[PDB]
This record gives structure tokens, C-alpha cells and sequence, in this order.
């Protein structure tokens, strides 16, 4: 049983995580931050969370929309390497597997700023703390995949998953990147992760990689060098697409060849038929990891907790957003489920 | 003399395309607002200047003119370089449409801005007349 | 090589030869090195103080 | 006419959104930035004063200066004290601080004539 064996060395780990879930904003909160409208009402009501004084360092004059996100961002940051510090075995490598999508940020936005010839400094303080690695400052040596494979990935966690570049070429080794990365994590939950959280764990990775797969689809019909064989190499391989969808939309080229596919789906049909695809996937991501909440004894409340987190920044830096811009009107437009 | 009667004229139209300039202005920024929401594709949670290239030549160039005592200023589409700026920020695969909706906001704005400069040059010129 | 050692936050310097010819640079060095001794304890002094 | 660039001092957000315009960030042949990206509390008045007149006056190809009206507002002396017509100026509004028309130059000098 899922109890069991669990809370020896996860007891403790997932008590905290689940005090941080307890810490997600509710619809009431959102809705005292909605009834702001300046950014000085929205930091009086966000220390009335477990935000807390997170912003008390941040003067009223200096309070931007941008510190706002990098301040709550900040604080998921450093609740996470707190737990990540209490794991160890195969709890451990799990928020080390967490880590490396953000490895794979780093990487991209390394290289971009490299090609786009930006401060090296600049793009180092602009680097995820999550996911960074120590030869990641190398990176803006060279310009080339082959070089810097050889140069830093070869030693990198991501150095499995590479089995001059232009903005097209980095997105197309970022979306490689993530596939590989997609499939080798859902191998790891499925041989080292104990069922319950196996299973919504799996989940939620076929949920990632359906909405990397659907948004790879969609976005090859308006471009022109992502060639039928490409696309195959950018679907991962883990999701509810997979087979049959992901290789429907391999080969499609107009948007109702995708919306066909995604009515083989019972899960994402609708996403394409009505209001934005990227607002369902929020949502759907949202309610999955509402239910991940539901598992008392599975370490998939983790991943469940930060794609928490991630959106309630999300949605937080919106209410900044129609705060600061006025846009009243689209202020209650955020994903919440708690 | 008509040439106040033209001065309120020229007020009008500067009032106008500010108007349609502050809307385009609005538009584009919230679009990009919602396209910081919507970052998942995203490098860094960001659609800024992580993405900023610093090598970029733009697709727009701007032509000076005179005629009488009034200057013309006009922006033009020119001047694989000089590419689509979504690029960018990844705009094949990584970008939410909210930011193409934005580029296309900002890309209104730019007539706008033009016209915009067009009309207050020759609302000042006409006051120097007077 | 030079961008992957500045990239680690080496300092780099350019030495003038393989051979004893750096001796030149190495008494140039010692010299800014004396005046900025001076210099440094005639503001430590003043802060100690 | 050599003035054919857009010279732009703006933030973070209005500088993204006249990239997504299609202004350029360097010059085509010199490689010049003619982009000033302005940081709220971080830079000093000092930087954008010197950025207005190096667009203003040591660059001889600047047509036309994007400026976001509260950059323009922090130096409003030193924009109101530039009179050359030749790279023209426009007070754009940015993301958090929508045009003001207490600020405009243009209605101040009508108000100059007092009709």
C-alpha cells in the first residue's frame, strides 16, 4: 500500500509540500486581488497570503508587475530546493528529473542570447535557478550545436537527450530537448516511482507532452521549414496522442488535419472547437493537478505543487497586469482551481 | 484669417491618432501582458528581452522630406536578415498568438505614430505661420 | 579557448614570450605594483586612523 | 536626406513591442544601437539625458525619436530645450503609464497663441 513504505523517507518531504499546497491561493484570495487596483493594494493583499512580506524589501514607487513575478517566482524557487535538499534515492532523482526541464530553459535561453549576441552577464542573471548547472556560462562560447555539445552538454544531465543556430534551430533543439527529456522522465516514474504517483505522474507528463505535441502541430501549418519528418522528431512519444494522433499530426498540413486528429482524443476534443487552445490547457493542467492534491502518499504531489505554483505566478502577474494597465475587464481571466 | 480654422482641423487629427495610437498602444502591451500569461513555450517565463536581438536590423526605415516650410516624415517597410521580428522570440513553435495579436497591435501603431508626427510637425509649423 | 576560460571567470593575461623576455613585464608589474603600495597604504592608514 | 533610422528610448516592454513593430535594434552597415532600453529606478537621469542627445545630436542618420512620455517627463527640460526639427521626436505611451495630454509640447505651444 501507498502508505506503507512511504513516509520513510517522504513523510516528512510531502507534509511540507502539502503545507506549501495549503499555501495556493483560493478563489477568495484571487478575488481580493482582483478588487485591487494598484499595485500597492495588490502587494497589501498579497501579504495577506502566505506570501507574507515577500515584497517588503520593494519600495511602493519601485512595485512592478515584473518584480512581482520575479519576487513570487523567487519564493517557489527556494521552496523547492528546500525540498529538493530533505530527498534523497529515488525522491531525489525525481526533483532532479523536475529540474532538468528547466536545465533545458537554460540551455535554449543561453543560446539564444549567444546568437542574438546579448550580455553574457545579462543572460546568466536571466538564467532559471532551477535547472542551472555549473559549466551553463560556457555555453555562450560558441554558436554551434556540435560545439557546445562537445563543449558543456557532453557532461550535462541533458547529455542523453542530444541523441550555425538560428532562432528556428534552437527552437527545434529545445522542443528535441524536451522530447526526450518527456519520454526519459516518464520511464523514470514508471520503473522507479511507487503506483499512485506513477500514475498521476504519468499523467501529467502525457498532458505535457499532448500540449507540446498539439502546440507543435498547430504552429508547423504556419511555417514552411518544419518539414513532416521534422515534426515526428518534436512529438514526444508518452501522451494520450501517442500513436495514433501524434502520428496523425506528424503528417497534417491544414488545421482541420489537426482538429480530426484531436477528436480521436475524448480528452482534448473541444480544445480546438472553442475559446483559446492554450486556456484549456491551463485549465486541464490545473485540474490534473488538483487531483494529484488527492493522493495523500505519492511524490507526484511535487510536480503537482510547483505547475501549482507556476500558474498561480501566472495568474498573479496577470492581476498585476490589469492592475498597472488598467484592463479591468480581462482581470478575472487566470486559472484556479484551489 | 482661415488659418486658425485649419489649426482646430489639425487639432482634430491629432486628437484622433492619438486616440487610435493610445488604443493601439493598449492592445498591444495587454496582448503582451497575455503573452507573459501563456508562457509555458516561454524561455523564462518572459516574452522581453530575453529574446531581444541585439543584431536585429528592423523591417522599417523612416524617409525625411520637405516641401514649402513643412517636413514630411514617413515610416516605410524597408531597411535572412531584416526577418519577421516574432522570430525572434521563437515564433515558429514557442509563442502564444496573444503575441502575434501584440505585434499586430504595434505594428498598427507604427502608421499611427507616422501620422502622428506628421500632424504635429504641421500643427507646428502652422503656428509659427501665426 | 580564451572565451571558455573568461566564460569561468578567468582572468587571462597576456605574457609576452615563452622565454626570459617577460622579464621586461615582470619589472613593469613590479613597479605598478610598488606605486600601488604606496598608494594602498597611503589610504590604509587614513582608514585605520 | 541621410536621416533614415528610428531611434528608440523606451522600458522593457515598450522596447519589445516596437521590436515586434519591426524596428531595428542596430544600424544596418554602421552596427550602431539606436536602442536606449530604460530601467525604471536603475537608471538615472543622467544616462537618459545623455542618450537624448546622442540621438539627437551626434548621430546625423536619426530620422525620427521613440520616447516613452514618462522617460520624456523625467527630462522634460532638457526634451523641451532640443529645437532642431530634423530627428523628430514622439512621446509614445508606455505599458504602465498611458499618454498623458497634460505633458504634450504640441498643446502647451497652442496654448502659447491662446487661441
Amino acid at each position: 500500500m501507498e502508505g506503507v513504505y512511504f513516509n520513510i523517507d517522504n513523510g516528512f518531504i510531502e507534509g511540507v509540500v502539502r503545507g506549501y499546497r495549503n499555501g495556493l491561493l483560493s478563489n477568495n484570495q484571487y478575488i481580493n486581488l482582483t478588487q485591487c487596483d494598484t499595485l500597492e493594494d495588490l502587494k497589501l493583499q498579497l501579504s495577506s497570503t502566505d506570501y507574507g512580506n515577500f515584497l517588503s524589501s520593494v519600495s511602493s514607487e519601485s512595485l512592478t508587475t515584473s518584480l512581482i513575478q520575479e519576487y513570487a517566482s523567487s519564493k517557489l524557487y527556494h521552496e523547492f530546493n528546500y525540498i529538493r535538499d530533505q530527498s534523497s534515492g529515488s525522491t531525489r532523482k525525481f526533483m532532479d528529473y523536475i529540474t532538468y526541464g528547466y536545465m533545458i530553459d537554460n540551455v535554449a535561453l543561453m543560446i539564444t542570447g549567444t546568437i542574438h549576441d546579448r550580455d553574457k552577464g545579462e543572460i546568466l542573471q536571466r538564467c532559471h535557478p532551477l535547472g542551472w548547472f555549473d559549466t551553463l556560462p560556457t555555453l555562450s562560447v560558441a554558436t554551434d550545436l556540435e560545439s557546445l555539445y562537445e563543449t558543456v552538454l557532453v557532461d550535462t544531465p541533458l547529455a542523453p537527450y542530444f541523441k550555425e543556430l538560428d532562432d528556428m534551430n534552437i527552437e527545434i533543439i529545445r522542443n528535441k530537448l524536451y522530447k526526450a527529456y518527456l519520454e526519459d522522465f516518464y520511464n523514470f516514474v514508471t520503473e522507479e516511482i511507487p503506483e499512485p504517483a506513477k500514475e498521476c505522474m504519468q499523467t501529467l507528463l502525457g498532458f505535457e507532452a499532448d500540449r507540446r505535441s498539439i502546440n507543435i502541430a498547430l504552429n508547423s501549418l504556419q511555417s514552411s521549414d518544419i518539414d513532416p519528418d521534422l515534426k515526428s522528431d518534436l512529438l514526444p512519444n508518452i501522451g494520450k496522442l501517442y500513436p495514433l494522433a501524434t502520428f496523425h499530426l506528424a503528417q497534417a498540413q491544414d488545421f482541420e488535419g489537426v482538429r480530426a486528429a484531436l477528436a480521436n482524443v475524448y480528452e482534448y476534443r473541444g480544445f480546438l472547437e472553442t475559446g483559446n487552445l492554450e486556456d484549456h490547457f491551463y485549465q486541464l493542467e490545473m485540474e490534473l493537478c488538483r487531483d494529484a492534491f488527492t493522493q495523500q502518499f505519492a511524490i507526484s504531489t511535487v510536480w503537482a505543487w510547483m505547475k501549482s505554483k507556476e500558474q498561480e505566478v501566472r495568474n498573479i502577474t496577470w492581476i498585476a497586469e490589469c492592475i498597472a494597465q488598467n484592463q479591468r475587464e480581462r482581470i478575472n481571466n487566470y486559472i484556479s482551481v484551489y | 484669417d482661415e488659418q486658425y480654422l485649419r489649426l482646430i482641423e489639425l487639432l482634430s487629427n491629432y486628437d484622433s491618432t492619438l486616440e487610435q495610437l493610445q488604443k493601439g498602444f493598449q492592445d498591444g502591451y495587454i496582448q503582451l501582458s497575455r503573452s507573459n500569461y501563456y508562457n509555458k513555450d516561454s524561455l523564462r517565463g518572459n516574452y522581453g528581452e530575453d529574446y531581444w536581438d541585439e543584431t536585429y536590423i528592423g523591417q522599417l526605415m523612416a524617409t525625411v522630406e520637405e516641401k514649402n516650410s513643412k517636413v514630411v516624415v514617413e515610416i516605410v517597410k524597408r531597411k535572412k536578415q531584416d526577418y519577421d521580428p516574432i522570430l525572434m522570440f521563437g515564433g515558429v513553435l514557442s509563442v502564444p498568438s496573444s503575441l502575434r495579436q501584440s505585434q499586430t497591435s504595434f505594428k498598427g501603431c507604427i502608421p499611427l505614430i507616422a501620422q502622428l508626427i506628421n500632424y504635429k510637425n504641421e500643427i507646428l509649423t502652422l503656428v509659427e505661420t501665426l | 579557448i580564451r572565451k571558455i576560460a573568461e566564460s569561468l571567470d578567468a582572468n587571462l593575461y597576456d605574457v609576452d614570450s615563452s622565454n626570459e623576455g617577460r622579464s621586461q613585464q615582470l619589472a613593469k608589474v613590479n613597479k605598478n605594483l610598488s606605486d600601488l603600495y604606496t598608494v594602498l597604504k597611503t589610504t590604509s592608514t587614513t582608514l585605520e586612523s | 536626406e541621410k536621416r533614415t533610422l528610428i531611434a528608440v528610448i523606451a522600458d522593457e516592454d515598450t522596447t519589445t513591442g516596437l521590436l515586434l513593430a519591426g524596428i531595428g535594434q542596430i544600424t544596418p552597415e554602421t552596427q550602431e544601437k539606436n536602442f536606449f532600453v530604460y530601467q525604471e529606478g536603475k537608471t538615472t537621469k543622467e544616462e537618459i539625458t545623455d542618450k537624448f542627445n546622442h540621438f539627437t545630436e551626434e548621430r546625423d542618420d536619426i530620422a525620427i525619436l521613440l520616447i516613452n512620455q514618462h522617460i520624456a517627463e523625467n527630462i522634460r527640460a532638457r526634451v523641451d530645450s532640443f529645437t532642431n526639427a530634423f530627428p523628430a521626436i514622439l512621446e509614445i505611451p508606455s505599458k504602465d503609464h498611458p499618454y498623458d495630454p497634460e505633458k504634450d509640447s504640441v498643446l502647451k505651444r497652442v496654448r502659447k497663441l491662446f487661441g
